[PDB]
């Protein structure tokens, strides 16, 4: 379907290339988010327990 | 500011001075809640755990943008003799929000 | 041969419609595997530019006669693409192409040209 040149298939490496560095990449901003919301659920523990109390 | 478990108790969130009701049904919690929604009480509602959970059905009926009315479950006049679920609680607010289930 | 004589000694105004011109390529690819003359890209002779060459270079305006040719040939992409032989040494000849694309004609648009790959 593409037009099969050396070059397309050098575009192709590029992007797949890319893709993988980018499935990394949103990795580690989904690790960086996780370590956001367990900093926050416990926040949200310590909220319940004082608006219980008061 | 509207916040819903008794009138009983909204007349003390009166002696507070902001606005609440009760209803004690839960078709009728979503319909006062619905015109609060319709003309706001600035958007800050919170409803008894034993009268509903998640009123967000109302959010999808009427205001599905900029989620404004926040939506709070609260512990009763009649409940909070027990602190209710609070690490249980936790427990399905992970698996609701993540997926996994956790012990931490 | 026609043509330029109706435009060259009689001052008409011609424009000839160069129909299918992949037709008339594997034509002289025929003709050049015969031959086992060697081929550039993808099949088709070497000397095919300089074919295609003094067919188009045909055309234009000369000084002092009043006369004109026109050409418009239409080209067939075999596989819908810019980098087979034929579109690509037509577009090396010439001066400009007009592109029509597939994707504007399932929306139902006639004439379906998109401006953006065509030049002049
Ligand atoms: N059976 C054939 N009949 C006619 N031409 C042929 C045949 N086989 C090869 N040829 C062509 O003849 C050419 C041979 O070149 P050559 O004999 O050196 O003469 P010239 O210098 O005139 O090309 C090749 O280009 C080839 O394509």
């Amino acid at each position: 379907q593409v037009s099969p040149t050396r070059m397309n298939l050098l575009q192709r490496r590029g992007q797949l290339r890319l893709a993988q560095k980018g499935v990394d990449l949103l990795k580690k901003k989904r690790d960086a988010l996780v370590a956001e919301f367990f900093g926050l659920v416990r926040e949200a523990m310590e909220a319940r327990k004082a608006l219980d109390q008061a | 500011m509207a916040v819903i478990a008794d009138p009983e108790t909204a007349q003390g969130f009166r002696l507070a001075g902001l606005e609440g009701y009760g209803a004690s049904s839960a078709e009728e919690a979503q319909s006062l809640l619905e015109t609060l929604v319709e003309r706001g009480g600035y958007a800050l509602v919170a409803v008894d755990e034993a009268l509903l959970p998640d009123p967000e059905r109302a959010v999808e009926r009427l205001m599905r943008g900029r989620d404004l009315p926040v939506l709070l479950p609260i512990a009763g006049l009649k409940e909070a003799f027990q602190g209710h679920d609070v690490e249980g609680y936790m427990r399905e607010l992970v698996r609701k929000t993540i997926g996994f289930d956790i012990k931490l | 041969t026609v043509a330029e004589y109706l435009a060259f000694e009689h001052d008409y105004h011609v424009l000839v419609i160069l129909t299918d011109m992949t037709n008339y390529c594997e034509a002289l690819r025929e003709i050049g595997a015969a031959r086992e003359e060697i081929p550039g890209r993808r099949g088709y002779p070497g000397y095919m530019y300089t074919d295609l060459a003094t067919i188009y270079e045909r055309a234009g305006v000369v000084e002092g006669k009043k006369g004109s040719v026109t050409q418009i040939p239409i080209l067939s992409m075999p596989d819908d693409d810019r980098t087979h032989p034929i579109p690509d040494l037509t577009g090396y000849i010439t001066e400009g192409q007009i592109q029509l694309s597939r994707e504007l004609h399932r929306k139902g648009i006639y004439p379906p040209i998109d401006p953006l790959p065509s030049l002049s």
